[PDB]
């Protein structure tokens, strides 16, 4: 895949390694969404929550989906498209997750739900783009949401999805 | 801590 795909992926592995060495909480203290308004101008935090992973399983499952769906968007729609999808979903899915359950969360799966959402609807409305998501998967992405409802970031997942559908919509009617 | 998943 392409530069944005690999970069991200180097970013996540670097940050995971540091969590192994320093501990989750010490990376959390610097990379998590601000828990205190005093911290509101530490602008990296609105994005960096997305680099943190909490087990080998967390990271591998996330990078897998990210490489498959992010690689597809980068190659058919270009590097800038992946950046924008990434920055908006990371910002908005953090925002909603922080309201639902507080600032202590991380992982790329909010961005990934946006990628799932964007790839599916865009595959539906503009087959000419040459991206698509198999049916078997959105329904799965839907059933991963109900088990999280009953320790998943549930607001990150639905807000990510919403951002994905919206942008795809706005991108297809164009 | 919640995983985004």
């Amino acid at each position: 895949a392409g530069p944005v795909t690999w970069v991200m992926m180097i970013a996540c592995v670097v940050v995971f390694i540091a969590m192994q060495i320093l501990g989750d909480q010490e990376v959390m203290l610097w990379l998590a969404w601000p828990f205190d308004p005093t911290l509101k101008f530490e602008f990296w935090r609105y994005f960096t929550h997305a680099l943190m992973h909490f087990s080998l399983m967390h990271i591998l499952f996330n990078l897998l989906w990210w490489w498959y769906l992010g690689g597809a968007v980068e190659k058919r729609l270009g590097s800038g498209k992946l950046i924008v999808i990434t920055l908006i979903s990371a910002l908005l899915s953090g925002y909603v997750q922080q309201k639902f359950s507080g600032p202590w969360f991380g992982g790329l799966s909010g961005v990934v739900f946006a990628l799932m959402g964007y790839v599916w609807l865009r595959g539906e409305r503009d087959p000419q783009s040459g991206i698509y998501l198999q049916r078997g998967l959105i329904i799965f992405a839907l059933i991963w949401i109900v088990a999280g409802w009953f320790s998943m970031a549930n607001g990150a997942h639905i807000a990510g999805l919403a951002v994905g559908l919206a942008m795809a919509f706005v991108d297809s009617l164009n | 801590v919640r995983m985004a998943a």
